[PDB]
């Protein structure tokens, strides 16, 4: 029941970057989408993704809008292609956690079989390690009450065999 | 003289779809632009369900991608040959004829996801003569994609 680590396919990171670039996201703006894969074991496998329409107010972090209908309509098309890649959470371009992220995460709790994963993908990556930070929501305990917070989980990259050759092929031009 | 440029996510999605569909031939649509007389730019692809192309599925996917900043037109189709190389069968030629009637520049890409695991991607791009011929394929990589992929490879295998 406890997730302990996350693996991510290279395609997911490239898809997040393509989403960021094709929507001309700049400045402090972020793009947001869904991640797919398998979260029924202690290692969450993140193997696909898709972009969401998403707007949020520049200053008021309390004003944001995510199209429920888009989530459902697109996930159903993904189901028709590969039913094994379940909706397991969401991603955004960060580069860091934002004040609205716990409330947005509550929206995705209605779509996931397990506790949702948030993947922050730093698409403006300079050179220091994996451009990802993975989080799940937990209750954190003063020891008189608890509050919801995010727990960082370690990530590694895991590529399917043909996708790994794809990456090497791209790198070799 | 003509080149088909394939984006990073287009290549990986075609390999992924083809691998997941083994032992079946799976197919999808290629999105992009006919930028001039000598260049087809494939910026993205999407899978079609196994089945005669489902026009309702295609239209819906196109509508939703436009809503998230992907408004490129269909420039052709891809499908997988799991283990037996890149070429067009008679059924493939008929399918390509349908695409060429809609746009004379449409391209048929064939990927072999099984032979690809031996170390080099096995992929080709075809158009009909009026039986068929191969188009040169090249890959488009942005500086950001190159840096991302180089860093991921170094992190994974050091
Ligand atoms: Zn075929």
């Amino acid at each position: 029941l406890q997730h302990e680590k996350v693996t991510i396919a290279p395609l997911v990171l490239l898809s997040a970057l393509d989403h960021y670039e094709r929507t001309q996201t700049k400045e402090n703006k972020r793009c947001v989408g869904v991640i797919l894969g398998d979260a029924n074991s202690s290692t969450i496998r993140v193997t696909n993704s898709f972009a969401l329409p998403f707007e949020e107010d520049e200053k008021n972090s309390d004003v944001w809008f995510l199209d429920h209908n888009y989530i459902e309509n697109m996930n159903e098309m993904c189901k028709k292609i590969n039913a094994k890649e379940k909706l397991i959470g969401w991603y955004h371009s960060g580069p860091k956690l934002r004040a609205s992220d716990l409330k947005i995460n509550e929206l995705f709790k209605k779509y996931t079989q397990n506790n949702p994963l948030l993947l922050i993908v730093d698409v403006k990556q300079q050179g220091v390690g994996l451009p990802t930070d993975a989080y799940v929501a937990i209750e954190q305990v003063d020891g008189t009450s608890t509050e919801k917070t995010f727990l960082h989980l370690p990530c590694t990259i895991e590529a399917e065999e043909a996708e790994e050759i794809g990456v090497e092929h791209l790198l070799r031009d | 003289k003509e080149t088909v440029y394939i984006s990073s996510i287009a290549l990986l999605k075609m390999l992924k779809h083809g691998r997941a569909g083994v032992p079946m031939e799976v197919m999808g649509l290629m999105l992009g632009e006919f930028v001039d007389d000598y260049t087809v730019n494939v910026v993205d692809v999407f899978a079609m369900p196994q089945s005669a192309v489902d026009d309702v599925f295609q239209a819906k996917m196109m509508d939703m991608l436009k809503q998230t900043g992907r408004d490129q037109m269909v420039v052709g189709w891809y499908h997988s040959h799991p283990g037996f190389g890149c070429w067009l069968s008679s059924v493939d030629v008929n399918t390509q004829k349908s695409f060429e009637q809609l746009n004379s520049r449409a391209v048929a890409v064939v990927v072999d996801p099984i032979q690809s695991v031996k170390g080099k991607v096995v992929i080709d791009a075809f158009r009909l003569i009026d039986h068929y011929y191969s188009l040169n394929i090249d890959y488009h990589k942005t500086a950001k994609e190159t840096k991302m992929l180089m860093n991921l490879h170094k992190e994974q295998w050091q």
